[PDB]
């Protein structure tokens, strides 16, 4: 049992430079006067699921809330059992 | 720390230093001169074979907490009672080694005075 | 080229650059790719100190002396430093510590016929 | 012992009468029976020896070195079987002959009980050996090897000669046991500094002391198979045995007459092993291998405390079961080969895994690896020279690392690696090969178990 | 490692995507068999760049020596079928 | 400008850095075909004598048997008596066995020395 | 051991729950126990004794005299 | 490493394999794609504004300030594929390429698994014994007088024929053996 | 079944050996198992001899 | 070429026990053996944190 | 006792991520795997917080 | 065990505290105790009795050999080789059993600081005392003879300190 499945590539104009921090160098090099050829390529980085980023402090509290939660609720269970 | 400061940047007589300490009588001070207490005895220390570093001033509250221990074994956290104990004794024997530092401290800041008062009257 | 005729017993024999063997052109399609040789082809008289699993010669992005001087700035600062942290060391505004049975003489090398000299602690 | 020394005779007639097809199979299987009746002499006392007679006795010192001498024959035989293939009948006959021969010698040398015996027969051990390397050997300079292996030898060895004779006019008897129990002291002059140096440097040319060594690259080069292991395993105690044995008179002037042969010897170890790096021969990097252990052995010796003699004794067989080794597995790969040269052949573990085996697991013993008995003979010779100096540390260190850095260099260029391209005719390894690197190799593993039975009389 | 064993059919079609993503040629007038010095009129630092583009994206980097004479995508996909032996 | 990088005798100069390739003249050219065509001659009698089919042995090196002979046994002959190798002989041949017999002399003789006087401590120094 | 997971050729490859909720669960775990005990051992960080301040101590209980009686 | 190399290298040689070096090493001290691209344009650009130069002097005294800048900003830790020759799995299988011939010394027994192999294993073999007789006769026939000057094999020219000295380039034994 | 076999020849067995060889072997020589004797405090009782340890003198106990 | 998978039961299993060691190991261990050094009990607030401020 | 724990599970994540970006080593080619390998992200981060000293 | 001596391997009476549960929780060392000696202890007992039942239905006897004593080499004569030999191997017997007597003192020695824990440094000072005063009389008797020792040089020995500490005492004396 491997990888056989006869995977399909997708379609190359679905990449576009549109909502990608290419858009930048583009404008940049448009000022000085140059353009990057190679900018579609590697629209795929930035376009599919990879879009969302996250900070390194939100990366740090990965389970923050459920954490949170579940202490808040054994502390309350411990104030409200010990109390007897 | 600030002490180091005053002592590697101000005058090196003017404080003390750690390895030549105490450099006055015990009776200096004070004539009573009270005499510090221990309630574990040679042979029961020895038997619980703390450690040599380990038998100090505060050794019943540390045989009291290995006792703790023994006993109930399998909570772990059963005894914490005993430890904080200890651990107020060990913080009593640092506040009383810190008194001796600040007390040899002043005694010499006194000699100084007492040696510049001298010299200024023998050279007036 | 071949070795000077001094009293060493080269003799006839190429002296060829002394250009390591490591940095040969990896991409070349040689006869033993592992030592990067040509069939028939000159060998230097040190080969062996040249195989790549011993000293090469390989261009380095910082030049040789810039980087003796580096390391060894480095190396004699941090020893120098650390002798003079030794000179003024650090520390804790804190008296010696004191153990009860005369600095625990019995539990530290014996010797209980000689009695000695009773030290006493002060208590502050 | 003539239990052993008949049969070994008895061998001449064996060999001589056996069929054209069978004069391997009948040596070997009576080389290993003899082997067998060898194994009881080991069994030695806490008392002064086992006195068999007049002319032989033997000690717990002989023993080793004589079980070692019977069990090298059969494995000599083995590794000659392969390169006298297209040998005709009468000289194969005469090659075990020779080995015969020498096997003789050298069993009536160990014993020896008067020192001019111990004499003629370490003389006589000379001629085979000649023999040997100069009529079955392959290259051309073998007669120059020849030449030097007899002429570096027999310089040293007739001014002992002289020395016993002498000695025996003066005490009156070379017994060894009246030597021992009549010896006094040698007072501080000129006359008994030159009966010193006579009676030591016989003995320190065989081993061979640094800057006496030139003979022994030569004769392990140009000599074949079993000339190789038999120089290497025995043929270099002889010389320390001889010492050990006759330091016994020689006190107290050895006090300060060891300092030339002390420095000479720590720092050739450190030459030789530093020569060992930077070669482009097999057999040559283990012939320097053995002058550097026979250098360390020579320390030992000439330190004289019973950790030195334990340690000497336990690097000798050591030293012996690992050189012949070595050089058993470099002629297995001369032989495919056919151009002896570290280099010319490499990545050969791909090819031949249970040979990869093999060398690793006589480097690792020649690394001195505990607990064999490598390094148990090393770390004694290693505390006895720190209780006589604490500075040898130093240079022990330094051979100890360099002896590490060739064994596994040695290891690497001819095993790990891409193989050689042009190379076609490395058939698979035969069954004789690899039995015999396993009977050269689990005797040493065996006898890290019992080490009391090679660490001789001061134990 | 659960690499597919990646074919020349598959070799081809990324070969096209990436060059179809250099807007430099248009997608419509290239072919597998189209040059890139003449029929497309490239410069030879844009070949270069192909070459480093296909280098990035398939994991493994060409000599310059066997870079600096490819010129057609067929003799590309030819060069890193012969480089990962590819059956069919 | 920039920093310049020295060579030296463990980091050599980069080809790109070397200026002998940059002032070409046909000459150079030509040195350059000379050594292509002597390497291509050879390479083409290795794979001659490598690819075929009867060939059951290793190919021999005429290259290898040279170094090795020039390393081993060709070193006596072509030796003379100069004042650089007999100077370089004489040190790395005496001077380190003199050095090494006078610091083992001092130590030892300060050893007995300490003996003799008794204020040495050899307590359980049984093992020797 | 696992399943079946194919390549994706520049889109997101694909994630199975298990190891997305495990992973939550895990992270989860860690910042409550954090919590916790910072909950019930607070001096563990923050300290449990006083320093005193040597400043404040009166010569009484130092035993110095006021530079005459000796 | 499939190509045989001339005998020297043209200067456009030069400026496209110093182009692709410092491109390399401006990817890596660029990790970002954007940062990248954006920098690659820029020394695209101030690499071709000396593209139409017609003197060669002034072009060879070029290129050589480039090289002492490339030397002083060339990231002493560039990027290498894991099987460049400096990659960290560069020989990693080297050590399991098993050249062919060992098949030769198989014993009987481990013959007699895979026979359909070893029957197209014969095959191989009469076609290489057949095709190195027409080869020899071929190279010899064809080289010029006074050996070979280039590196560079002739191929098959007739209609039997096979290229000379394909043997050991055909059986290599594989990318991955194990 | 697996793990039910596989702990019997290769955990029990090794646990029997080992028992058997110290306990009759290697504890029949002196001196070769030498354990710490057990810390002694205020208050236990020794089962060996029965007497009690006695307690501390009753420190004072603020805090 | 995405690649990405873990969901093999031998790396998750490895990975989680040694997670739950990293969480847990370290309390059980420094609350269930005898104390073996003096404790520091009392040191200045700045210095208390000195750790925690430089990380 | 402690650093093995933690220094052990740091190898085991680095050795995963090495696997499955097909035997890439170098940073500068890892770039979103918060998101794609979100065991192996959150076993990295308990480690690296164990080890930097997280209370 | 009876196989062995006690005076001369002395053992303390390794008195051992009493358990004492403060808490209701069980522990899992008792339990653990507990199944271990059912499933280990029981088979091992049984095979050991077995065993032993089958050596006593076959019992014999070894001796230990004793050694008579012969002149030393202090009253051989100079060249009398039969004295000398008999004197020499006696010297070599008590030699051993010299070495067998320090390795026992170590024994008793490395047992003591083993078994006192924390306070060795206090409880094992007999031991020590011994160990120093069996050290020193074996680094006078045995030490420096060198590899080729002999009855006569460690007589000769003897007789230097001899001289050495008489000369001494005489000086002492006359001052
Ligand atoms: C750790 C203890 C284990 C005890 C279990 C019992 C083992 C008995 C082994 C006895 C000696 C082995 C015989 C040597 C030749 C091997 C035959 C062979 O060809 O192998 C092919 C065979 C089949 O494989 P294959 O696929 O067909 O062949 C493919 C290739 O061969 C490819 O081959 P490969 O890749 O598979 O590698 C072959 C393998 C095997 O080859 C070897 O290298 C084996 C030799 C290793 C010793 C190296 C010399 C150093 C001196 C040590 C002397 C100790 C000996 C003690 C008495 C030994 C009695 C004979 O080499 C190694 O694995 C590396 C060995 C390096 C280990 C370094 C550690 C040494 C010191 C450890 C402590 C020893 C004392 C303990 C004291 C305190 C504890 C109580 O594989 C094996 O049989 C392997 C055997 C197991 C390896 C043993 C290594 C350590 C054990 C040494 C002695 C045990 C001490 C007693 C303690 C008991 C508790
Ligand atoms: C056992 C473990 C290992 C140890 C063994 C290994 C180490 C020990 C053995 C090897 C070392 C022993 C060598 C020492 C004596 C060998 C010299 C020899 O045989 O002469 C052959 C050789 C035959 O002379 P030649 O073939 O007629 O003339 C050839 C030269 O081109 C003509 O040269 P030149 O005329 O231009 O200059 C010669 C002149 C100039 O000498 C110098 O250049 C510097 C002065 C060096 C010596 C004075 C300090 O020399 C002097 O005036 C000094 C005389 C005193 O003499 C030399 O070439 C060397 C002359 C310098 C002698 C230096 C020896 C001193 C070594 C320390 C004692
Ligand atoms: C379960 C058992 C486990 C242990 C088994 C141990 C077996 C050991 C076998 C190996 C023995 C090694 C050889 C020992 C030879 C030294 C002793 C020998 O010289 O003694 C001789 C005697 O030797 C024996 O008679 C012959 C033994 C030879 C054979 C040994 C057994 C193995 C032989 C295998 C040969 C090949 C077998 C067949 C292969 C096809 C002469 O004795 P002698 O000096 O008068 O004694 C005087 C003292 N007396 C009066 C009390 C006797
Ligand atoms: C080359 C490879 C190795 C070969 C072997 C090397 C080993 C041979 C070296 C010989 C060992 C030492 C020989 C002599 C040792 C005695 C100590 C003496 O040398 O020191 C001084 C001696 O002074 C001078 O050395 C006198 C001798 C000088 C002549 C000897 C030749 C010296 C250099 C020759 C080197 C050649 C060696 C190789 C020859 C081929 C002390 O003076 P003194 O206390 O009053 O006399 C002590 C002796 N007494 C007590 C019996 C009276
Ligand atoms: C002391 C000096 C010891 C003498 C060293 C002998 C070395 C010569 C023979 C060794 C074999 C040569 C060899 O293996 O090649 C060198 C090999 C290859 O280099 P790589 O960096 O790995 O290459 C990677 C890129 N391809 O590298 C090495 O192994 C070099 C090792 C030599 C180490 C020498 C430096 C040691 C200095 C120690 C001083 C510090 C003392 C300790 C201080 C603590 C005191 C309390
Ligand atoms: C690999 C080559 C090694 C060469 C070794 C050669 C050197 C060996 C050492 C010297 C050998 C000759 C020694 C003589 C044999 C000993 C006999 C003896 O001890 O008798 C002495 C006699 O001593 C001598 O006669 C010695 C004379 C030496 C003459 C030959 C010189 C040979 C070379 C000498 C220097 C060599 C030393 C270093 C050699 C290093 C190796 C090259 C006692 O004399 P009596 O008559 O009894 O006097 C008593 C009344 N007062
Ligand atoms: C971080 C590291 C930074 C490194 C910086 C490196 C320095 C950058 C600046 C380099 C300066 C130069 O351009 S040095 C300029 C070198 N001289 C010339 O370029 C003259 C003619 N050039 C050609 O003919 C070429 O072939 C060409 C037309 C380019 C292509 O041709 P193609 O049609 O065959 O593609």
């Amino acid at each position: 049992e491997h990888g056989h499945s006869k995977m399909e590539l997708p379609d190359y104009k679905q990449w576009k430079i549109e909502g990608t921090p290419l858009e930048t160098v583009q404008e940049k090099l448009a000022a000085r006067g140059l353009r990057d050829p190679w900018g579609r390529n590697e629209a795929w980085r930035y376009s599919g699921g990879f879009a969302n980023n996250v900070s390194f402090v939100g990366a740090l509290l990965k389970g923050f809330k459920w954490g949170f939660a579940a202490f808040v609720v054994a502390v309350g269970a411990e104030y409200y059992l010990e109390s007897q | 720390g600030a002490h180091l400061a005053r002592r590697y940047l101000g005058d090196a007589s003017k404080e003390p230093d750690p390895l030549r300490m105490p450099t006055f009588p015990p009776d200096y001070g004070f004539p009573e001169r009270k005499e510090r207490e221990m309630v574990a005895t040679q042979q029961e220390m020895n038997d619980a074979q703390l450690m040599l570093q380990q038998r100090d001033y505060c050794a019943h509250y540390l045989i009291q907490l290995l006792k703790c221990k023994r006993d109930s074994f399998p909570n772990f956290l059963a005894c914490k009672h005993e430890q904080h104990d200890w651990d107020y004794c060990e913080h009593l024997d640092y506040v009383k080694r810190m008194k001796e530092f600040e007390r040899e401290r002043r005694l010499l800041q006194r000699k100084k005075r007492r040696e510049q008062r001298e010299a200024e009257m023998a050279r007036g | 080229e071949p070795y000077p005729d001094d009293g060493m017993g080269y003799g006839d024999y190429p002296k060829l650059p002394d250009r390591s063997q490591q940095e040969r052109d990896p991409w070349y399609d040689w006869d033993h790719p592992d030592l990067r040789l040509n069939w028939g082809e000159p060998i230097h008289w040190d080969l062996d100190m040249y195989i790549r699993n011993r000293v090469d010669t390989s261009p380095t992005p910082v030049s040789w002396n810039t980087m003796c001087k580096h390391l060894f700035g480095f190396v004699a600062f941090m020893l120098f430093m650390f002798w003079v942290g030794e000179i003024y060391p650090s520390y804790q505004p804190v008296g010696p510590k004191q153990y009860p049975y005369n600095d625990l003489y019995l539990e530290r090398g014996g010797d209980p016929t000689k009695e000695p000299e009773p030290v006493v602690h002060y208590e502050i | 012992m003539l239990k052993i020394i008949i049969p070994t005779t008895m061998l001449l007639p064996m060999t001589w009468m056996s069929k054209h097809n069978m004069i391997w199979i009948n040596a070997t299987v009576h080389s290993l029976l003899i082997s067998l009746i060898s194994l009881s002499l080991l069994n030695q006392l806490g008392e002064n020896s086992l006195n068999f007679s007049l002319t032989f006795f033997s000690d717990s010192l002989s023993a080793p070195l004589l079980v070692l001498t019977t069990w090298l024959l059969p494995l000599m035989l083995m590794a000659s079987q392969s390169h006298l293939s297209k040998e005709t009948t009468t000289r194969k006959k005469l090659y075990i002959t020779m080995l015969i021969l020498l096997q003789l010698f050298l069993i009536m040398t160990f014993t020896a009980t008067e020192l001019i015996l111990f004499y003629i027969l370490f003389e006589a051990t000379l001629v085979p050996t000649l023999i040997i390397i100069t009529r079955w050997g392959n290259q051309t300079e073998r007669l120059n090897a020849g030449l030097y292996f007899l002429f570096y030898t027999l310089a040293g060895s007739l001014p002992l000669l002289v020395a016993l004779v002498y000695i025996q006019n003066t005490t009156g008897s070379l017994n060894f046991l009246i030597i021992h129990y009549w010896s006094h002291p040698l007072s501080n002059s000129w006359s008994n500094i030159f009966m010193w140096l006579a009676c030591i440097m016989a003995f320190m040319v065989k081993m061979p002391l640094y800057g006496l060594h030139l003979w022994l690259p030569k004769a392990h080069v140009e000599a074949p198979i079993a000339g190789s292991m038999v120089l290497a395993a025995v043929l270099l105690k002889l010389g320390g045995y001889g010492m050990m044995r006759i330091t016994t008179i020689l006190n107290p002037l050895t006090n300060y007459m060891a300092y030339p042969f002390l420095m000479l010897s720590m720092w050739g170890m450190i030459m030789t092993s530093s020569i060992c790096l930077r070669q482009t021969d097999l057999k040559s990097l283990i012939a320097y291998s053995s002058v550097s252990h026979m250098a360390l052995v020579i320390v030992a010796i000439m330190i004289q405390t019973p950790w030195s003699f334990m340690g000497a004794t336990a690097l000798m067989i050591a030293h012996g079961l690992t050189s012949s080794m070595l050089f058993c597995l470099a002629n297995t790969n001369y032989e495919r080969v056919h151009s002896r040269t570290m280099i010319l052949a490499r990545g050969l573990q791909t090819l031949l895994p249970l040979m990869a085996t093999w060398w690793l697991v006589a480097s690792l013993t020649n690394l001195a690896l505990p607990p064999s008995i490598n390094l148990i003979g090393e770390l004694f010779i290693i505390t006895a020279s720190f209780s006589w100096s604490n500075i040898t540390i130093i240079l022990m260190g330094m051979n100890m690392m360099i002896t590490a850095l060739y064994s596994l260099y040695m290891l690497i260029t001819t095993q790990r690696g891409k193989y050689t391209h042009h190379i076609n005719n490395i058939k698979p390894s035969f069954t004789r090969e690899n039995a015999l690197m396993a009977l050269h190799i689990l005797p040493l593993l065996l006898l890290t178990l019992n080490p009391k039975m090679i660490l001789g009389p001061l134990y | 490692s659960d690499a597919p064993p990646l074919t020349l059919e598959a070799i081809k079609d990324r070969v096209l995507y990436v060059l179809k993503l250099y807007d430099k040629i248009d997608p419509e007038k290239l072919s597998v068999n189209s040059h890139f010095m003449k029929d497309l009129g490239l410069d030879s630092l844009d070949q270069v760049e192909i070459i480093m583009a296909m280098e990035d994206e398939f994991g493994f980097e060409i000599p310059d020596i066997d870079a600096e004479k490819l010129m057609c995508p067929q003799e590309i996909v030819d060069y890193i079928a012969d480089k990962k032996d590819v059956y069919e | 400008s920039f920093p310049k990088y020295k060579p030296s005798r463990l980091a050599t100069l980069p080809a790109t850095l070397d200026p002998a390739e940059y002032d070409i003249s046909p000459e150079t050219r030509k040195a350059q075909a000379e050594r292509l065509a002597i390497r291509s001659r050879l390479k083409r009698e290795y794979l001659l004598q490598y690819n075929d089919p009867n060939r059951l042995g290793v190919i021999e090196d005429p290259a290898l048997i040279r170094w090795t002979y020039a390393r081993s046994a060709n070193i006596y002959p072509n030796f003379r008596p100069t004042p650089k190798t007999s100077l370089l002989g004489a040190l790395f041949g005496i001077g380190p066995l003199f050095f090494w017999y006078y610091v083992f002399k001092t130590d030892r003789d300060k050893k007995e020395k300490l003996i003799q006087e008794g204020k040495l401590d050899q307590t359980f120094n049984i093992s020797y | 051991g696992g399943v079946h997971i194919e390549p994706r050729y520049r889109q997101f490859p694909q994630l199975t729950r298990s190891q997305l909720i495990q992973a939550e669960f895990f992270s989860a775990t860690m910042w409550f126990w954090i919590l916790w005990r910072f909950w019930h051992d607070s001096d563990a960080v923050l300290g449990h004794f006083p320093y005193p301040d040597p400043s404040q101590w009166t010569d009484e209980e130092l035993g110095i005299l006021p530079d005459d009686e000796d | 490493a499939f190509s045989a190399p001339a005998a020297y290298l043209t200067h456009q040689q030069k400026v496209l394999r110093l182009y692709k070096r410092a491109l390399r090493h401006l990817e890596s001290w660029c990790v970002h794609r954007d940062k990248y691209r954006y920098f690659a344009c820029l020394m695209r650009a101030r690499f071709d504004e000396h593209k139409n130069e017609k003197d060669m002097v002034k072009a060879t005294q070029l290129l050589r300030q480039a090289e002492e800048e490339f030397w002083y900003g060339q990231h002493p830790q560039p990027y290498i594929f894991p099987e460049s020759p400096g990659g960290t799995s560069y020989e990693r299988y080297e050590c399991y390429k098993v050249p062919e011939w060992c098949l030769d010394d198989w014993h009987p027994s481990e013959k007699a698994m895979y026979p359909d192999y070893f029957a197209k294993r014969e095959q191989w073999k009469r076609l290489r014994r057949e095709s190195w007789e027409r080869e020899v006769k071929q190279l010899q026939e064809e080289t010029p007088p006074g050996g070979p000057r280039t590196e560079a094999l002739p191929p098959a020219r007739k209609e039997g024929d096979l290229p000379p000295l394909w043997w050991h380039i055909v059986t290599r034994p594989r990318e991955r053996p194990m | 079944y697996r793990h039910s076999i596989f702990a019997v020849t290769h955990v029990l067995i090794p646990v029997w050996i080992i028992h058997y060889y110290l306990k009759y072997h290697v504890t029949a020589k002196p001196y070769t198992v030498v354990e710490r004797k057990p810390r002694i405090f205020p208050g236990d009782t020794i089962l060996e001899t029965g007497e009690v340890i006695p307690l501390m003198k009753e420190f004072p106990d603020q805090h | 070429l995405v690649l990405i998978n873990e969901n093999n039961p031998l790396l998750i299993n490895s990975i989680k026990r040694l997670l739950i060691g990293s969480i847990f190991a370290g309390f059980i261990i420094s609350n269930n053996i005898p104390p073996m050094t003096v404790p520091n009990t009392t040191m200045p607030l700045y210095m208390k944190m000195t750790a925690l401020i430089v990380t | 006792c402690m650093h093995a724990f933690f220094k052990a599970m740091l190898f085991m994540c680095s050795g995963s991520i090495i696997h499955s970006l097909n035997d890439e080593q170098d940073i500068r080619k890892m770039g979103g795997l918060y998101k794609a390998m979100p065991f192996t992200t959150t076993a990295l981060i308990i480690g690296s917080l164990a080890l930097t000293g997280m209370p | 065990p009876d196989s062995w001596d006690k005076d001369v391997y002395p053992e303390p009476p390794r008195r051992t505290p009493a358990p004492a549960p403060q808490t209701s929780l069980p522990n899992p060392v008792t339990y653990l105790t507990k199944i271990f000696d059912l499933l280990v202890d029981r088979p091992v007992t049984l095979a050991r009795e077995f065993i032993e039942q089958q050596h006593a239905k076959n019992r014999y006897y070894y001796y230990h050999r004793e050694f008579r004593r012969v002149p030393d080499i202090t009253e051989c004569e100079e060249k009398d080789i039969l004295c000398m030999f008999e004197a020499e191997m006696q010297w070599r017997r008590d030699y051993k059993v010299d070495q067998e007597i320090v390795n026992i003192i170590q024994e008793r020695l490395k047992a003591c600081q083993q078994r006192e824990g924390e306070s060795y440094r206090q409880n094992c000072a007999k031991e020590l005392e011994q160990f120093t005063q069996v050290s020193k009389a074996f680094q006078d008797r045995y030490s420096d003879l060198g590899a080729h020792y002999s009855a006569r040089k460690c007589l000769a020995k003897q007789k230097q300190r001899m001289l050495a500490e008489r000369k001494a005492a005489k000086e002492a004396a006359a001052a």
